[PDB]
RNA sequence: UUGUGGUAGACGAGCGUUGUAUUGGAGUUGAAGUCAAAGCGUGAGCAUUGGUGGAUCCAAUACAAGUGAGAAUGCCGGCAUGAGUAACGCUUGGGAGUGAGAAUCUCCCAAACCGAUUGACUAAGGUUUCCUGGACCAGGGUCGUCCUUCCAGGGUUAGUC
RNA sequence: UUCUCGCAGUCAGACAGUGGGGGAUAAGCUUCAUUGUCAAGAGGGGAAGAGCCCAGAUCAUUAAAUAAGGUCCCCAAAAUA
RNA sequence: AGGGGUGAAAUUCCAAUCGAAAUCCGUGAUAGCUGGUUCUCGUCGAAAUAGCUUUAAGGCUAGCGUGAGAUCACAAAUAAG
RNA sequence: GCGAAACAGUACCGUGAGGGAAAGGUGAAAAGAACCCAGAGAUGGGAGUGAAAUAGAUUCUGAAACCAUAUGCCUACAACGUGUCAGAGCACAUUAAUGUGUGAUGGCGUGCGUUUUGAAGUAUGAGCCGGCGAGUUAUGAUAGCAAGCGUUAGUUAACCA
RNA sequence: AGUUACUAAGGGCUUAUGGUGGAUGCCUUGGCACUAAUAGGCGAUGAAGGACGUGUUAACCUGCGAUAAGCUUC
């Protein structure tokens, strides 16, 4: 039909992956979606071996990846990831991160999954 | 003064109803559907209850027929068979009956040789 | 389209006969006992005894 | 042994809670409330709550242990169904049915109960037969 | 396309008011068949 | 024996039921009714027994028929099939908390960003939907612990406009 | 069965054999008089078949024998040259 | 403000509709017009034919359907020299 | 029965005249299940009153369609209005009844009424249940059947009792 | 190789049990329909009919009227 609710639209869908990466960065661990989890897994994955650099470089780069949430905002997270998160998992060829099952949703019955971060 | 007429209402529908209950499908839990059904099944009782009587008749010519067949001969070469010579009235029914029994046909099989 | 006949009621539930779900896994879980499903986590908090999870 | 409690027009889908009474239905307490407690239907955590009644009853009313059942029969009711309005075109206003259940189960301890119905069909008879030969000798 | 019955009571009053309903026969007739009707409403001030 | 195939058509003789005029009787000893089953007539119909009934009823004779239910593209006491199908109506995500239960409700930032205005204003209309406390029961096109939902309590202040 | 009377209904019928016509002696078109049928007549046959054949069924009969029809089987009853 | 008003014309618009809205009674009008009408057995059992209709979806009469009654078989009558 | 047994013209539609609703029952006496129990909430259990809690408030009767399960049997091999006549096997035994529930399987097997020359009807109204719902009455006449007085015979209107 | 299946997801058949349902059956709280009589209306001296308010009553429907769910003489 004609104009209605959005939805996940591909920005939509890209701005919402960006927004949990930062969440996953900033808080640690997220409870979602497995497939978004599983997405945001291998974006922190992606995140932590570009990283370990600690440079502008990466800092422009990763700029256009990350948006800010509470807890933390863009350059913090920089320097957050910069800092403690990734060089405490680059001793590991990958597996910066691990996603695991849960149960359904109350109202939806949606397979959720929770997404850490560790060696 | 209101005459009701459920009570007879009442119990004319369920007999109706329940007289049909013994159907697959929604035909026990009507009574148009009911009534239909009804109406069906009593046609073909009426017709069947003229028609078996020649169905089973004709059953007992061809069951007769058939050991005639095994016999020598055939039903319209049998009743040539009680034509030139011992018209028994052992009936086709009763000479069907027969072959169920020990031995019994035979014997009548064998008498009505010309 | 829209249906002549109606599907009976009968025809309704032998139609609807497989729209339940198919059989599910089972897990033992070594250290908190549970009879859980296969690689999710249980009630007590950890999948296959990695504590991933709170206690509810 | 039956400590039953009814719940008398919840609304929620009967035609959702069938499916799930398919499976429960012959099987023991004991393991089933674990079989009906893993499925995705939301629809059943309005219903077992009650249940918590009766086996707590069983604790307090009579002492049964309330773990020895099983589920005998369901009865998938049609109750007061309820009527909302739907937005449809050229103001037509479809109707929204919630289909209510008043739902009771049915918890027998033994094995038996299966029968008993057969045993109370067969008796709907037998108590006639009964009262007519106690009148037979006085036609 | 305007929507219809943008309500405002006061040329409601102004037109099935009770002293312009009660100012010729056929109005005191109409207003009589409602009293005997035990209509819940007389004039547009009570619905 | 003939028709008893039967419309139309008209001929003859009947059956049930509410109630009434009656002879009447039964009853918490189980009344009607309802639910159930393995009788009698030529048929309307009569039935007989048992539980539900915790109280009125029954049936032959005749009468008032508001009497006998198949359509009148019926009437209302209610819902099936169509079907878990079509929709769920101008965007949601996470951290923590409320709660027995959270994408759902709330603090926060995100998301989107309209910004001649996703911001307020008063008028008509709404007459409390304003706020506080509680609940989410009826409803939120899902849940919703929350609501502009409900309940309880309170509030709107002119001489000048 | 005419009549007094209650009087219908019918006032749109259809066909078949003979005298037929309108038409292509075509049409599940049509029309009368004599034989009948369906309506309002079922059943057997015609593989199903309202009007054709046998035929007029009141019910019961998993009844006897006949009629059209069928008789290699589905399909009842034909064997033999 | 109603078989009216109204109209840059369209049957356009009048409480999203108007060759004239809704609405109160005669009126359950009428229809030679459709559809249906709740229990049963059964005497006999049609017809859609002739004329007429400002008549053909209808009705009238005579028959056909039928009973109460008259004639009580030579009767209305049918048939073979 | 009045729309109104009922917070019955209440509420409500429309601005409006006007229109215009539906539905009752515990028991006996609440003697309302004290008490305990679970339970955000519903509501129900036991015990106890209560003869009886199909009288515990889902509380007079508490039907059917519709919504579910199940003894026994059958059904995942069927061209079929879903059945009639037969009849396997199994479990079953009464309104003392030419037996109860099947129907593996065979022969047969295209709804009711109308339009009507004639409809499973590929013409139709018809999802279903339940109740209501249409041949009466009055007046004049006609006929079928019966009655009184009774052949210058009966008979009332008004009016009086 | 020919065989039916316990198979059975599930369904059908008689019945039982449970649910909307209060139809049917009993009764009414309630109306309906009549009986003949006093008599044949009120009121600008403030009428009928309403709004508003009022409670030993908290309000609901309603009664009444600032005397305000009322009241006085005998």
């Amino acid at each position: 039909s004609y104009i209605n609710k959005p939805g996940k639209t591909s920005a939509w869908r890209v701005m919402t992956v960006r927004q949990q990466v930062s969440a996953v960065l900033a808080y640690g661990k997220i409870e979602t979606t497995l497939k978004k989890a599983k997405n945001t897994q291998k974006r922190l994955d992606k995140l932590i071996t570009l990283a370990k650099v600690d440079n502008f470089n990466n800092r422009r780069q990763v700029k256009k990846w990350l948006l800010n949430t509470n807890l933390f905002d863009v350059d913090q997270l920089m320097d957050h990831l910069f800092s403690k998160v990734a060089p405490k998992y680059e001793k590991t060829p990958g597996g910066y991160s691990r996603v695991l099952k849960l149960g359904p949703r109350r109202g939806d019955a949606t397979e959720m999954a929770i997404l850490q971060l560790t060696d | 003064m209101r005459i009701k007429g459920g009570k007879q209402t009442r119990v004319r529908r369920k007999k109706w109803l329940k007289q049909a209950s013994g159907s697959f499908g929604t035909r026990h839990a009507s009574y148009k559907v009911a009534k239909q059904t009804v109406i069906q099944a009593a046609k073909y009782a009426y017709r069947d209850r003229r028609n078996k009587k020649r169905d089973f008749r004709s059953l007992w010519i061809l069951r007769l027929n058939a050991a005639l067949r095994e016999q020598g001969m055939t039903y319209s070469v049998f009743i040539n068979l009680l034509k030139k010579h011992n018209i028994e009235i052992n009936r086709k029914v009763l000479s069907e009956l027969a072959i169920k029994e020990p031995s019994k046909f035979n014997l009548i099989v064998q008498k009505v040789k010309s | 389209a829209v249906q002549q006949r109606r599907s009976s009621k009968h025809r309704r539930d032998k139609r609807r006969s497989h729209d339940a779900l198919t059989a599910q896994a089972l897990s033992v879980c070594q250290k908190c006992g549970k009879k859980k499903l296969f690689h999710r986590v249980c009630s007590c908090g950890m999948y296959g005894d990695l504590r991933v999870k709170k206690a509810y | 042994m039956i400590a039953f409690a009814k719940q008398f027009r919840v609304r929620i889908s009967p035609q959702k809670a069938r499916l799930v009474c398919q499976l429960i239905v012959g099987k023991k307490t004991a393991d089933a409330q674990n079989i009906l407690s893993n499925t995705p239907k939301k629809a059943a955590t309005l219903i077992a709550k009650l249940l918590n009644s009766a086996i707590a009853n069983a604790t307090n009313n009579h002492g049964m242990n309330g773990d020895a059942l099983y589920v005998f029969e369901c009865v998938a009711n049609q109750g007061p169904s309820m009527k909302r309005t739907i937005p449809r075109a050229k103001g037509s206003s479809n109707m929204i049915t919630k289909r209510s259940s008043n739902l009771v189960v049915k918890l027998s301890d033994n094995p038996n109960e299966r029968q008993e119905l057969i045993k109370q069909q067969k008796a709907l008879v037998k108590k006639r037969v009964e009262g007519q030969q106690k009148a037979k000798m006085a036609r | 396309m305007k929507r219809t019955y943008q309500p405002s009571k006061l040329k409601r009053a102004k037109t099935h008011g009770f002293l312009a309903r009660m100012a010729t026969a056929s109005g005191r007739k109409v207003l009589k068949l409602r009293r005997k009707k035990q209509r819940a409403q007389l004039t547009v001030s009570s619905e």
